[PDB]
């Protein structure tokens, strides 16, 4: 299966500063149909998990342009412009163009 | 769009 | 809103088995793909499966297609995971999400006393 490997695993970072998250795959997550299913999950403390890139740059609804997702084949990064409190918590990369769904062990931001 | 581009 | 209401938390002892349930609201759960995801604090995220409504196909990560039974009720819009045999392990929080997992539940936790 496709193993997602993410760096770092913990990001201690004080308020304001940027951060950015690499994400791994064990092979290319370009699909045959053109397109590449690479996620991010954000999962706040307590939280649930909830998408926030897709299709490796594109931001879902609400996501603050802070974010942005880049990358391609086989590697793939996370990048916060500036850290806020509600930016904190773990972040998950996952593919879906190969079956089955796999997940990175996360990333925890914190301050 | 039933997998809401998140997946093939 | 669109809202994934998820059954409330299970406590049940080893060798038993549960069934949760999860309520769509604010979409038709037939349009889209229903998945349900394992989470454990150490071991991470791990992909249960996946569910057409509009049809009953069902799609399982390998290492559950043993383990969990994901069906789906259009007519009250929830879809639904069983899960047999619980051991230790299978002490976890149980989310349900929308295509894509765009929009994920509350989740049920699960405790195998």
């Amino acid at each position: 299966d496709v193993v997602m490997t993410q760096t770092p695993l913990t990001l201690s970072v004080t308020i304001g500063q940027p951060a950015s998250i690499s994400c791994k795959s064990s092979q290319s997550l370009l699909h045959s149909n053109g397109k590449t299913y690479l996620n991010w999950l954000l999962q706040r403390p307590g939280q649930s998990p909830k998408r926030l890139i897709y299709l490796v740059s594109k931001l879902d609804s609400g996501v603050p342009d802070r974010f942005t997702g880049s990358g391609s084949g086989t590697d793939f990064t996370l990048k916060i412009s500036s850290v806020e409190a509600e930016d904190l918590g773990v972040y998950y990369c996952w593919q879906g163009t190969h079956f089955p769904i796999t997940f990175g062990s996360g990333t925890k931001l914190e301050i | 769009n039933k997998e809401n581009c998140g997946a093939a | 809103q669109v809202r994934l209401q998820q059954s409330g938390a299970e406590l049940v002892k080893p060798g038993a088995s549960v069934k949760l349930s999860c309520t769509a609201s604010g979409f038709n759960i037939k349009d889209d793909y229903m998945h349900w995801v394992k989470q454990r604090p150490e071991q991470g995220l791990e992909w249960i499966g996946r569910i057409d409504p509009a049809n009953g196909n069902t799609q399982y990560a390998p290492k559950f297609q043993d383990k969990a039974t994901i069906t789906a009720d259009t007519s009250s819009n929830t879809a639904y995971l069983q899960l047999t045999s619980l051991t230790s392990e299978d002490t976890a929080v149980y989310y349900c999400a929308r295509g894509g997992l765009l929009r994920w539940g509350q989740g049920t936790s699960v405790t195998v006393s």
